[PDB]
Order: C-alpha cells, then structure tokens, then sequence
C-alpha cells in the first residue's frame, strides 16, 4: 500500500506568526513536492 | 611404579536410566490429486484430464509409500511378539512386582477382557503429551462435520484432498504387544529374559561388568531400589523439557508443517491473474480461462511432485529408523548382545521397551560409579616356575602386603584363584614377579 | 509533521477485534526483514 | 461485533472470505466450506459389490446430506460402513482389505472384523515358586 | 519482458527443485555412512 | 513474488538438510568422546 | 574480495547465491577428539583399550585367533615392529 518509509523523517511544517509574514515561508523547503503522496501527523492545539 | 599402575576403581555405584525414542512409523498422508488441483470445477477437471497420467503417478507413489509404512509396522509388531510365551494364569491386576522390583507402571491390561485399556501407565503418560497420535487424527477428522466455529487446519486440508489415514495396527494394539513383551521377562517361563528370573538376570549382567557376585547378592535390596528409582526418574523426566518427548513432538510438527506448506501452495498465483478458480471462471470465457487455469494446473502439479519426492526421501529414513528399533528390541531387550555402546551409553546392564507415538521408547539401564579409590594395580603376575597369570575382568592388587584380585568395576579384594585368572605357560616381560603366589 | 508516502510492503497485525495494533516495514531494516519472513512480531531464536 | 460502519466482509490470512454482514438486514454470518471427501471402497474379486467406508462421517450425516442408499449400514470407529456386517467381536490373523486401527474387511457378504496378526503363546503353568 | 522472464523463472525454479531432490537423496546416504562409522568406533576401536 | 512459497520451500528443505548434517556431526563427535578418561599429567610432547 | 585477476568458480557461485557454509564443529576440533580417543588406549586408565595396556590387548587379541601365548610373549618385540611397520605402510601408501 501507500505507506511511509519506516526510519525516514517527519518534517514539522507548521508555522506560527503574530503580525509579520516572512517571504521565506513561501519558498522551498516549506513549499514541497507531492509525488505519490504524504502522511501527516497533526497536533490538535486545544486552546481555552 | 615398579610393575604397578595408578587406577581409579569404583568403591560405590547406582543404576541410572536413560530414555531413547526411535521413530518406526509416520503419519500416512494421502492426497486426492484431482480434488487438490481442481477442487469442484468442471472446466479444470477437463484440462487436468488432458494432462493424462500425472495424477495416477502421484497416487501410485503415495500408495507404494504407505504400503512400505504398513509393512514396516507389521515387521516391528512381529519383532515384539517373536518368541513371547506367557502363563494363562497371569493377571496384571495382581501380578505387578517381583524380587522387590516394581513394574506396575510398565504393564497395561493383559488379555481381551479389559478391551483397548492395554496401554500402560508409562505409555498413557507419554501419549497424553502428544495431541496428534493416531486416535488424535481420528478425533480431529471426526469433528470436521460437527458444525464447530473453530476452523481446524486439518479440516481445511481434508476438504482440499490432503488427509492422514490411521495406521493398519492401532497404537492400542502396539501397546498390548509392548505390555506382553515386558511381562515376558517378569514371570516363568521368562521367555524374554534368557529363561531366568529378572533379578538374577540383572545381577549376572552387573557381574559381567567386573563386579564381584559377593557384593551383588548382599546388596540385592539396594540394587532393586536403585533400579525402580531409575524407572521413576525416567517417568518424572517427561515433565521437564525432555529430549525424547521433544523428538516425538518434532515428528508431529514436521508432518503438520509439510501439510501446511502443501495447502499454502493452493494460494500461489503462479503468474495467473488469480489463485482462485472461482475468480478466473467468473472473469473469463473458456478460450482465455483455459490459459489461466493451465498455469494453475502446472503450478499445483509441480508442488505435488515436489511433495512426493520429499515424502519418498523421508520414508527411507523411517525404514532405517524402524530397522534400528527392531535390532534394539532383539539385542538389548530380548537379549544382551556383546556390543558396547549399541544399547545406549556406558556400562549397559539391561533395556526395556514401551510404545510411543509413531515409534518405540527404550529405557536403557546402566551401571554408574558414584565414588572412586585410587589404587596400584598389576595387569599380570609371574609366579612359581615363571608361569604367567592375568586377571579376568579385573586387576591384581597388593593388600596387607599380599597379592589379591579385584574386579575392574568395583573395588573388592578377594583371593587369587583359577576362577578369576587366565593362565600362560610363560609369563610376559614387565609382569610383576611374585614367586610366593600359589 | 509530514512525511512522503510510497508503494511499500508492510506486515500488519490485527487483534481479536480487528484493530491494527502493530506494523513492520519489510525492507526498512534487517530485523524488519526477519519479522516479515517469519510473519511474526517476535521471531524465534535462531540464525537467519 | 467487529464490523465498523465502513466494513462488511471478514477475511482470513489467505484472502478467503470467511464471514460477512448483510448490507440490507445488518445480520452477521460466518461462512464455512461445504463438505468434500473420498469414499474408501473395499473390493474382493469373488464379490459382486463394494463395502464402502465414509471415513470420519456418521451414518446419519451420510444419509441426510450426501446420499440415501438401500444398503445396510453401521457407525464403525473409522466412520460409516455400508454393505458389510458389523463383526468386530470376530478376529482374523491375515487380511487383504486393511482399513486402519486394527480393522479389516473380510469376504465369504462382506464382514467388518478386527485384524490381530500376532498372538502370544500361552501355557497353563504356575507363575509362583 | 514478463513473458520471457516467466520462462526463465520456471526453468530456474525447476532446476532448484531437481537439485533439492538430489540433495535430500544424497544426505540419506551420508546419514547411513555416519551411522556405520559410529558403529565401527564403538565395535572396532573402543572395543572388539 | 507471484510464485509465492516456492523459494520459501527451497530454503526450508535446505535448512532441514543442513540441520541433519549438523546433528550427525555432533553425534559422531559424542561417539568419539564417549567414556574417554585421560590423565592430566599426559603431555604428548614427551609421551608418544 | 581480494582483487585477484583469478576467476575462481567458487566466487562466481557465491555471487549467484550458491555457497558452502562451514560445519558447526571445525575439522580441528574433530582431530582433537580423534587424538583424545587415540591416547585413551596408550596410558592408564586405558579407557578405550578395555582397561589394560595396549600391547597386552594386542597380544590377547592375537591369542584369541588361535595363536599360543608362548610365541606371542616371546616374540613381543617382533610383534611391535610388525605393528609400527604396518602403520608406516599406511602413511606411505597415501603417496601412491
Ligand atoms: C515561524 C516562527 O518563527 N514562529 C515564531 C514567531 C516568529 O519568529 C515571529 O513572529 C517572526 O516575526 C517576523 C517575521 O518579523 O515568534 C513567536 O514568538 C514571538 C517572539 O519571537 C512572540 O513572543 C511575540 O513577541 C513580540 O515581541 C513580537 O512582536 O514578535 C510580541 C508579540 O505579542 C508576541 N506574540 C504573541 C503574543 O504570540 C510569535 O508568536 O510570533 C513564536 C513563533 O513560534
Ligand atoms: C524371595 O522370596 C520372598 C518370599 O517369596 C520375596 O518376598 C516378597 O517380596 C515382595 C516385594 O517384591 C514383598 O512386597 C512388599 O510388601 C509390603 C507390604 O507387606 C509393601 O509395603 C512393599 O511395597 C512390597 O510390595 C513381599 O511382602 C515379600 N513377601 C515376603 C513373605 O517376604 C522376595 O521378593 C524374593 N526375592 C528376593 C530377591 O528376596
Ligand atoms: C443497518 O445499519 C446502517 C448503518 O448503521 C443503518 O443506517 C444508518 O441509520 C441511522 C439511524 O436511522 C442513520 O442516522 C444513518 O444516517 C444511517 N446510515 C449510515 C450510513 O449510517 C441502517 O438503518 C440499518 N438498517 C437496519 C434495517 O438495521
Ligand atoms: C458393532 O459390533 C460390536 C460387537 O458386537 C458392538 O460392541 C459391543 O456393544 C455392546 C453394547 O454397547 C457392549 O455390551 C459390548 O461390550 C461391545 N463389545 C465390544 C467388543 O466393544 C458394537 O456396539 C456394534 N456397533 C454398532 C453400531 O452396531
Ligand atoms: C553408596 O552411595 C549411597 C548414596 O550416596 C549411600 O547411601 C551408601 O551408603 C553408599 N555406600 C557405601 C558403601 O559407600
Ligand atoms: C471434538 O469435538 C468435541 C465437541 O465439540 C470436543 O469435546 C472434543 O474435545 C473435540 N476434539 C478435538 C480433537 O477437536
Ligand atoms: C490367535 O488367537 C485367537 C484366539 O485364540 C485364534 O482365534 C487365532 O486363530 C490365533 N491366531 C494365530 C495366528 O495364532
Ligand atoms: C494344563 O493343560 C493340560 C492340557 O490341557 C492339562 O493336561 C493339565 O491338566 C492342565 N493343568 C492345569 C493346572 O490346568
């Protein structure tokens, strides 16, 4: 099936800003090639 | 030092028991080649019939192999029963021990009035640890139409034409033959014990190792208790990770593995679009379905030829093992052949046999030294008019500054006499000079 | 966290209620290869 | 209980279907294979018929689910036996039609009898000194 | 390429099965020879 | 890989054969060493 | 992997997946066991020679064939010389 490679790396691609946006955030390595697909592990940020 | 050598001679001893399982039989596998290759599918049975004799060859080789197993099992049973004579007054419900030696666990029900209960306590304890004996296979296949939610692989194998048949003699009959061959050493006419009482046969066998009779016939109670303690140690030893029980289970496990691999061959695709005849015949019409089914037929017939060639090779080893077991029944149990390590390791006294799943289990009893004395011994003496003497099964020793004999397997100084000596008209060189002897 | 997918062979173990409890990426390591060869998460003691 | 909302088929390790949930009724069934097997037929050249053994099948199952026949039958240890008389109390020392577990088919009709190829020699002497 | 390679795979797998069947047969003779050599060590060398 | 268990069967039979050879070599060595008792004073550089 | 220009068939077999493994006991260990079993007849306790000196065992074995003890224990030097000459004849016979 379409599975991750065990022993490869995840990349934490989330970015948090407050006011200013960096123009580097919208280039490689953040903008990334899709190829066959991706597996995502996502933290649910539970605010109150 | 002078004419004498330092030797450790035993000063005390015990009897030890050792188990030996010998395989004499194997599960009688039978294959329906037509049902295995094609299942219920007429379009496959048509194509398989154009392969002609290949299923006839597979069936013919397996029928020959199974006939060799049947003939081997008969020859083993004949070997157990050969020469056995019992008293009709014998009743194992009362007659179970003699001369302080206890055989109650080695002896089952004797005669037809007790039915199939002829399995001994020892054989019961051995069979209870092996699920797939002959009766185990008969019960497993009896459960295939029981409607049970349990999916036994033996049922799936049988519905795909792979089945184990029972042997021509039931293990309960063989257990009857090993019971009769055992009691044939216990009571007159002693037809398996050289025509003498079992305790005297044990005593003479130990004496034959180089032990003086004078210790044996005073220690008779200690010898009998050592003997039945050894038998109890063999029985208790099956609760541990026993090498004989491991060997018996390995016979069942290797069979079950081979049948499981042969069943798994049905699920290989062999380069066809599917391994299921249901899927091929529900996807394609005859002109192309033929091309796919023909790949499956070649794959499955190749797997059967491989399994047949392995089965022939294995049954050659089963015949070799059965020939060895018949030789041990003849030369260790029914008699004591003058062959050193044949009947197990060490100073072999005597052997006994019990039935086992797919084989026989032998118990070998051996004389085991417990403690030793270092002593100075002479292998010969030159005496009187230079006549030579050599010791029989023993040594000459100085005791109290006097020449005396001792047996080689038990230190007991006794006077030199023609009973324990070989004479020579000339003494050899390096025989110790002893002009004062005789 | 993001990682690339690709077409790979996995050993999958399902429990008595049909949940996937464990997996092995067969080509990821030598021990993964022994696990997939034996179709088990804990292979028997032996030389492979 | 194992079928989730998106699941309807139960598979084994070999990829056979072994159970399903019905899309209309939500009822759940196990699937088992229909019985398949051989008949062990014993034949003698001096006979006009076969003695049949359905190995590991009880005669009630053979008659109800496989086939009815006019032949006499009984439940032997090995399975249902047709066209042979139950005579396991009788015994023979030689046997051309060996069925297994010390059972033999013998022909005069066929008889189902025990196979006992070896005997002990008996003497009526005292065991005691 | 599949149609050609499948003829090579069948040829080579057939040759391995033939070699296996020969090897099983030969090792039966090696076991018989070893059983005889143990019998000669016991009945000619260690005793007569 | 579509021939499935064929290579697994070849490996399994050869591993059984090689285990029979190993067990046989142990039984021969056991037969040679059975009952052997030597003096610790023995030194073959002088006694021959 | 020694980089030699010699094309050994065993290397070609191994690179095609055909390889002979070593036995679980080395032939050096087995030659140790045959050495131990041999010296077990030379010296006390004579555990492989029926518990008697090797020359006496040889003499009794020859006597058992129907040879009188008198000629054996008189000719002991000739018997020992014939024995070690036979052993040398086996060793030299491996060169043929
Ligand atoms: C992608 C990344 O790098 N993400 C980090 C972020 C950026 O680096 C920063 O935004 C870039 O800025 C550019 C591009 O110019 O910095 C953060 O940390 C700040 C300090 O670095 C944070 O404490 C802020 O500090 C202030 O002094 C200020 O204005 O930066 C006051 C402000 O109120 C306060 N924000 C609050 C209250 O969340 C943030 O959040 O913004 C943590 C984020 O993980
Ligand atoms: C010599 O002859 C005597 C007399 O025939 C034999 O003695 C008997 O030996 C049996 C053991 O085989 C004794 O059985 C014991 O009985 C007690 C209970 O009384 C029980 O606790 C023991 O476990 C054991 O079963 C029996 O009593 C004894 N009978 C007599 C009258 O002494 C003896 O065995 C013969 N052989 C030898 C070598 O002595
Ligand atoms: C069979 O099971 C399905 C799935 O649970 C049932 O369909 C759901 O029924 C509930 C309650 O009416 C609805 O809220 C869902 O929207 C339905 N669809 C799905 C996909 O969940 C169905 O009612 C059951 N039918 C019977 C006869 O038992
Ligand atoms: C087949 O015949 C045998 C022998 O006559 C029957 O076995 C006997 O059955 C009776 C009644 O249960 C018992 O009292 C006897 O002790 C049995 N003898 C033996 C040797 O077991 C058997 O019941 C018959 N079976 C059928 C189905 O007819
Ligand atoms: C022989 O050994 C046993 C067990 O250690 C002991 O009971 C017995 O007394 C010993 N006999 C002699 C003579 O040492
Ligand atoms: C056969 O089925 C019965 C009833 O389910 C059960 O008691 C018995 O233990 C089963 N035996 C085997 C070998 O499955
Ligand atoms: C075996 O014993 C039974 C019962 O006495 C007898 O019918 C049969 O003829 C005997 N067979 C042989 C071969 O002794
Ligand atoms: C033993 O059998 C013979 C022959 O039938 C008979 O003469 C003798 O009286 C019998 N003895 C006993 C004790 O039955």
């Amino acid at each position: 099936g379409y599975f991750p490679k065990s022993g490869a790396n995840f990349r934490d691609l989330s970015l948090k800003g407050t006011t200013y946006l960096s123009t580097l955030w919208y280039q490689k390595p953040f903008l990334s090639d899709f190829n066959n697909g991706i597996f995502s592990r996502v933290k649910n940020t539970k605010l109150y | 030092v002078g004419g004498l050598y330092e030797i450790k001679i035993p000063t005390n001893f015990t009897i030890v028991g050792q188990e030996e399982f010998i395989q004499t039989n194997s599960p009688k596998v039978t294959i329906d080649c037509s049902l295995f290759v094609c299942s219920n599918y007429a379009a496959c049975h048509d194509l398989l019939s154009e392969y002609g004799t290949f299923c006839d060859n597979i069936n013919s080789i397996l029928d020959e192999v199974n006939g060799l197993l049947d003939t081997t099992q008969l020859h083993v049973a004949d070997t157990l029963m050969q020469g056995v004579t019992l008293s009709s007054n014998l009743n194992t419900n009362l007659h179970f021990d003699v001369d302080n030696i206890n055989f109650k666990s080695l002896v089952g029900c004797l005669g037809p009035h007790c039915g199939s209960s002829s399995r001994s306590f020892f054989e019961d304890l051995l069979f209870d640890k092996v699920k797939l004996s002959d009766v185990g296979f008969v019960e497993a296949y009896n459960n295939c139409t029981g409607g049970s939610e349990i999916r036994d692989l033996l049922c799936v194998q049988s519905f795909n034409g792979i089945k184990v048949l029972p042997p021509i003699l039931s293990e309960s009959q063989i257990s009857g033959y090993t019971t009769a061959a055992t009691v044939a050493a216990m009571f007159p006419p002693w037809s398996a014990a050289a025509g003498i009482p079992f305790s005297l046969n044990v005593q003479y066998r130990i004496n034959g190792l180089g032990v003086t009779m004078d210790v044996l016939n005073k220690n008779q109670k200690l010898i009998a208790t050592a003997f039945n303690n050894a038998l109890l140690s063999i029985q208790n030893g099956f609760s541990a990770p026993n090498s004989a029980l491991a060997k018996i289970q390995s016979v069942v496990n290797s069979n079950a593995q081979a049948l499981n691999s042969l069943l798994q061959q049905l699920f290989n695709k062999f380069g066809a679009i599917s391994s299921s005849l249901q899927e091929i015949l529900s996807r394609l019409d005859p002109p192309e379905a033929q091309v796919q089914i023909d790949r499956l037929i070649n794959g499955r017939l190749t797997a059967l030829n491989a399994y047949v060639s392995q089965q022939l090779s294995d049954i050659s080893l089963v015949k070799f093992g059965a020939a060895l077991a018949m030789e041990k029944v003849n030369e260790c149990v029914k008699s004591q052949s003058p062959r050193i390590n044949f009947c197990g390791n060490g100073n072999h006294i005597l052997s006994l046999v019990q039935n086992a799943p797919y084989g026989l289990l032998f118990m070998h009893f051996s004389y085991k030294p417990i403690s030793f004395k270092t002593v100075l011994v002479s292998p010969g003496l030159c005496i009187s008019g230079d006549v030579g003497i050599a010791p029989k099964q023993g040594y000459f020793i100085k005791h109290n500054d006097h020449w005396m004999f001792t047996g080689s397997s038990y230190y007991y100084p006794e006077p030199i006499s023609d009973k324990n000596v070989v004479f020579m008209n000339t003494c050899s060189v390096n025989f110790t000079k002893a002009p004062l002897v005789y | 966290w993001v990682t690339p997918l690709s077409k790979r062979q996995y050993l999958l173990k399902f429990d008595n209620r049909g949940v996937i409890t464990n997996a092995v990426d067969c080509s990821s390591s030598f021990f993964s290869e022994i696990q997939c060869k034996t179709k088990s998460l804990l292979p028997n003691t032996g030389v492979y | 209980v194992y079928y989730n909302s998106w699941q309807n088929l139960l598979y084994d390790s070999n990829g056979n279907i072994i159970g399903f949930k019905d899309f209309v009724t939500n009822k759940t069934y196990n699937i088992f294979p229909c019985y398949a097997g051989r008949v062990s037929a014993a034949f003698h050249q001096n006979a006009s018929s076969l003695a049949l053994l359905y190995r590991n099948l009880k005669c009630s199952y053979v008659l109800n689910n496989i086939s009815l026949t006019t032949q006499p039958y009984f439940d032997s240890y090995l399975g249902c036996v047709f066209n042979a008389d139950n005579l396991t109390d009788y015994s023979v020392s030689s046997c051309a039609l060996r069925m297994g577990s010390g059972f033999c088919v013998d022909y005069n009709s066929y008889r189902f009898v025990t196979f006992e190829p070896f005997n002990v020699s008996f003497v009526n002497d005292s065991i005691e000194s």
